[PDB]
């Protein structure tokens, strides 16, 4: 092989590169490049600190595109070896290469970004080095190029540098990262680039700065395009990102495509896919009635009821599935259809079951909120009674009220007291439900709740009592508990619900 | 991780 010749050549070629004649520099740059193309002589170049330092200074300071291309090309080749990568680093190559990410030669940009890529992965010190040389700003600026292989390398450098570095995330945000990354997701079909870009947006999705910029750049809809891709890793990184973003996207429009796919993904064999879909749907159905309607239009109620059945005790599925059903069963034109659909798709038994152990407080709290909504539909009154909702709602209520007189699993018991009394307020619309509720000897507790300093507890207590006091026997029980005392104080409340309900109970107890 | 935030009648599960 060459070997011998390569070594004797380097010393001369180094001197030629540092020459005044920019024609001699250029012919040297070309033969240096050519040597770098054979393993024999490539090892020669990497052994020579002076030669590598000469290549980095030529590239950085040349005006021949040919010698920019050739010198960068040489660094590309050196960067495939341990000796070469350390050489480039020690020769101050990282600042040089970052300068070359402003080149208006495509071959130079390619060689530059691949070299920095090999350094970021294979040379300790290079991540901090590239960051301090302003590599992020240069790389985000390059996200407007159109070569899918180049972009795949650029987005991969951005992911490496953004990961667990909150300054780099803010630099990517401040340089216009999110808009560029979203634009990639809705232009290119190249799986490696889409995947790498989805992984960048994932790192950024947990940053409370970037999160809203990604959503406003139209990132929900763009990531949405890819949820039915053949590539698992693409779909999964998109799902994870959407989940991270979803709580900031409740006010986005044009989300019908997404919501349709998420209802379809509830049916996945992969329980991770089902769980992310449930959580995203939970968030996007949060106070947005267009979303609530769209999810109902595409079989959402049935699909969620089936997720809850499928999930069993796995509370990571049931909590967001139940919150979604809760959001879908209230405050939108199709809330009444949904309340019926839960019953017709055999949801009521599983829903009432989830009020019991082993359910934890957050699921029980969501389940109470849902039962409260389901009970707005009169056709649910008897079914819910028959599944024993009422005695279990009263048992939760008493415990919460006893617990509050000294909270648990990241839920306030004051919150269980409101929910349960609210659900009982609505169920109490049915005369058979009222007989059961009275039968549990609850009127004394309801009256003590009128002494709660919490407006919302005052309102539901006065609420259920107002329903009970329809019937002579209850109106007499309520009066006998000295309810007129707190009720006439709640008369003069700033809260409309409280004062309106207080007045109703009082009227139903008067001469 | 996950944080629960009530938004009037409805709730948000904030996922990192
Ligand atoms: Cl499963």
């Amino acid at each position: 092989d060459d070997a011998e010749l390569a070594t004797r050549a380097i010393p001369e070629l180094t001197k030629l590169l540092n020459d005044e004649d920019q024609v001699v520099v250029n012919k040297a740059a070309v033969m240096v490049h050519q040597l770098s193309k054979k393993e024999a002589s490539r090892h020669a170049i990497m052994r020579s600190p002076q030669m590598v330092s000469a290549i980095v200074r030529t590239m950085q300071n040349t005006n021949d595109v040919e010698t920019a291309r050739c010198t960068a090309g040489t660094l590309h080749n050196l960067s495939h070896h341990r000796e070469g990568l350390l050489a480039i680093f020690k020769s101050g190559g990282i600042p040089a290469l970052v300068k070359m990410l402003g080149s208006p030669v495509d071959s130079v940009l390619f060689y530059a970004i691949t070299t920095l890529h090999n350094l970021l992965l294979h040379q300790e010190g290079a991540k901090m080095a590239v960051r301090l040389a302003g590599g992020l700003q240069k790389m985000v600026a390059l996200l407007n190029k159109t070569n899918v292989k180049f972009l795949a390398i650029t987005t991969d450098c951005l992911q490496i540098l953004a990961y667990g570095n909150q300054e780099s995330k803010l630099i990517i945000l401040a340089s216009g990262g999110p808009q560029a990354l979203v634009n990639i997701m809705r232009t290119y079909t190249y799986e490696k680039l889409l995947w790498t870009t989805s992984r960048v947006l994932k790192v950024l999705s947990v940053c409370s700065s970037n999160k809203p910029a990604i959503v406003e750049a139209g990132g929900m809809q763009a990531l949405g395009l890819h949820l039915t891709d053949p590539s698992q890793r693409l779909v999964q990184n998109c799902l994870w990102t959407l989940r991270n973003l979803s709580d900031a996207a409740t006010k986005q429009e044009g989300m019908e495509g997404l919501l349709g796919t998420l209802v379809q993904l509830l049916g996945s064999d992969d329980i991770n896919v089902v769980t992310c879909a449930a959580g995203i749907l939970s968030n996007l159905t949060c106070n947005n009635y267009k979303n609530k309607m769209m999810v109902c239009q595409v079989g959402g109620i049935e699909a969620l009821v089936r997720t809850v059945l499928r999930a069993g005790d796995r509370e990571d599925i049931t909590e967001p599935a139940i919150c979604a059903l809760r959001h879908l069963t209230s405050r939108h034109q199709e809330a009444e259809m949904a309340q019926n659909a839960v019953r017709l798709h055999y949801g009521l038994p599983v829903v009432v079951k989830l009020l019991h152990p082993p359910s934890h407080w957050p699921l029980i709290k969501a389940t109470v909120g849902l039962i409260r909504n389901l009970a707005l539909c009169p056709a649910n009154h008897a079914p819910l009674r028959e599944q024993g909702a009422i005695p279990r709602l009263v048992q939760l209520l008493v415990r919460a009220h006893q617990d509050t007189q000294r909270f648990v699993e990241g839920v306030r018991m004051e919150e269980i007291v409101e929910g349960c009394t609210g659900a009982l307020h609505i169920l109490a619309r049915d005369v058979h439900n009222r007989i059961v509720i009275r039968g549990l000897n609850t009127i004394p507790l309801f009256v003590q709740l009128l002494y709660s300093p919490i407006e919302n507890i005052q309102r539901v207590a006065a609420g259920v009592l107002c329903e009970l006091a329809q019937d002579k026997e209850a109106a007499e029980a309520i009066e006998a508990e000295g309810a007129t005392a707190p009720l006439t104080e709640l008369l003069h409340s700033r809260n409309e619900g409280v004062a309106t309900y207080a007045a109703a109970v009082l009227f139903r107890m008067s001469e | 991780x996950v944080t629960r935030n009530d938004v009037x009648p409805d709730s948000l599960l904030v996922f990192x």
